[PDB]
């Protein structure tokens, strides 16, 4: 639109105009650094971003998601455009946030929370190894032998359009096992300290899902702090009930940060 | 019989008899020589029974709020085998009240509260019962006391000096109330109490602790 442009405009005159450490901003070249060690990970100040332009603290919460996806569309614009030579390996990107100023101790989140803006704590415990999903929806067509093509995915959810080059036929099909988009995982089991407990009885807990991106990093009894936003699975079979319907509670994680995080770290002051 | 308080109530016709017995002082004696069905040897302690079944006096301390000092009334017989003290008080089992009867190697700590375990009710487990708490003022019959592991008799310490339970497991933490007063049969480590060596040793206790108790006659 006119103002539903200007997200993204925001973001492109954000990244190169915002300018602190003393001029020759980070995310003038902070990106170029992101793509430079080949990460995709390139993470965001919220503080920064409120020091430029506070107006994207509201415009958030009412679909972060939708934020999420117009801002790394930004990135894939300016870089490809200006890098083209990144179009072979990855040319994929998505984008992090590490200032909240809160901590939500675990035993403090309930349905107010919902599908928004999170930052949490708590402790690892076991949970799965390593394994992928999908990414992409295609099939293949046996009335006529042909594919019944790519298709629009949505989060969970089925497509089943009438239109595919079997004269848009072939309700019936079958699946390949290649020629489709894949995507790694891990899963947490999140616990919570033995310090900050309410001080004698058993604890809570409350499982998160990380991302392809985002494995490989964790273990047991680990040290942590992450954003993540608050799920729902949108039925854990509602019919003639319980007397409580059978829900849970998930978080996704965005930007996971350890406090640990044993490794060369810090970034560097221009002098 | 139990202890409701208003189906229970006597009728003044009753009165004139109980004060009837009151007016009697062969009364200190008659109702000690009514503890007996039919035995007639040396009931000279059967006073100090009585004692006990006139069960103790009510010093509340609900006016200072301070100390707590109720009137606690705590004996029990110690002897040798002869005496009858686990059949007589079998019998007197079907007197109590709050009659209970246990012994050394009936019931552990634990066998005595946190009965914890399984529920297919609800189909979950459950912070669950105990003995003492049901028999608040009453007694059990006890015999073979020197019988039990430390854990218990470690806890006896805890009720007979503050009458009081406080408790901390992983589900349920509980500062209850209990209370109530001793009958036992306690039993050497011997066969017969030894002569020239004083149950101060013989049965199986410390220094000054077998010291502590009110009287064992
Ligand atoms: N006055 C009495 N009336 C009835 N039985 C008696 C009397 N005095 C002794 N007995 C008998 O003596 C025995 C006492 O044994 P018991 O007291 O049960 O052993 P313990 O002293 O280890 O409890 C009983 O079997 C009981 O029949």
């Amino acid at each position: 639109l006119g103002p539903r442009t200007e997200i993204a405009n925001r973001f492109q005159s954000f990244l190169r105009t915002f300018v602190d450490e003393r001029g020759a901003y980070t995310y003038r070249d902070r990106i170029r650094r992101m793509c430079e060690q080949n990460m995709s990970s390139f993470v965001v100040s919220y503080t920064d971003l409120a020091n430029k332009e506070h107006v994207l603290a509201y415009f958030l919460p009412e679909a972060p998601f939708q934020m999420l996806e117009i801002f790394d569309k930004v990135a894939k614009d300016m870089v490809l455009s200006i890098f083209p030579t990144y179009e072979r390996v990855t040319t994929e990107i998505h984008v992090r946030i590490s200032e909240l100023p809160l901590i939500e101790e675990l035993r403090t989140f309930r349905k107010l929370h919902l599908n928004q803006l999170v930052r949490t704590l708590g402790v690892v415990t076991a949970t799965t190894g390593v394994l992928p999903q999908l990414s992409v929806i295609k099939y293949d067509c046996v009335k006529c032998g042909y594919v019944l093509g790519p298709f629009v995915q949505s989060q969970n959810t089925e497509i089943k359009p009438g239109s595919c080059p079997e004269c848009q036929s072939t309700g019936p099909f079958s699946i390949n096992m290649e020629q489709t988009l894949y995507r790694n995982y891990q899963k947490i089991t999140l616990q919570e300290s033995p310090g900050r407990i309410p001080a004698g009885r058993i604890p809570r807990s409350k499982d998160v899902i990380l991302l392809a991106d985002l494995c490989d990093q964790c273990k047991p009894g680990d040290e942590l702090e992450v954003t993540g936003i608050y799920t729902n699975n949108y039925d854990g079979s509602l019919n003639t009930d319980q007397g409580f319907p059978v829900f849970a509670t998930v978080i996704i994680a965005n930007h996971v940060v350890v406090k640990d995080s044993k490794q060369v770290v810090q970034s560097l002051t221009d002098e | 019989e139990d202890e409701e308080g208003k189906d229970h109530i006597f009728p003044p016709e009753r009165v004139e008899l109980l004060q009837l017995l009151a007016k009697k002082p062969d009364i200190y004696d008659r109702l000690a020589r009514a503890i007996a069905p039919s035995i007639y040897e040396n009931d000279d302690i059967k006073k100090g029974i009585l004692l006990q079944l006139f069960g103790g006096t009510k010093k509340k301390h609900a006016t200072l709020g301070r100390q707590n000092f109720r009137s606690e009334i705590h004996l029990l017989l110690c002897g040798d085998p002869g005496t009858s003290k686990s059949q007589m008080l079998q019998y007197v089992f079907n007197l109590v009240p709050r009659s209970q009867y246990t012994s050394g190697r009936g019931s552990s700590a634990v066998g005595l509260t946190a009965y914890v375990t399984k529920d297919p009710e609800t189909r979950q487990l459950v912070l669950q019962t105990g003995a003492l708490v049901l028999a608040d003022n009453g007694v059990c019959c006890i015999d073979e006391f020197d019988k039990m592991n430390d854990s218990t008799r470690s806890v006896l310490h805890e009720v007979m000096e503050q009458q009081t339970l406080s408790i901390a497991k992983a589900g349920i933490i509980c500062q209850l109330n209990a209370r109530t007063s001793i009958l036992a049969a306690a039993n050497p480590a011997e066969s017969q109490w030894n002569k020239r060596k004083n149950i101060i040793d013989n049965v199986q206790l410390p220094h000054t602790l077998l010291s502590r108790f009110d009287l064992i006659f």
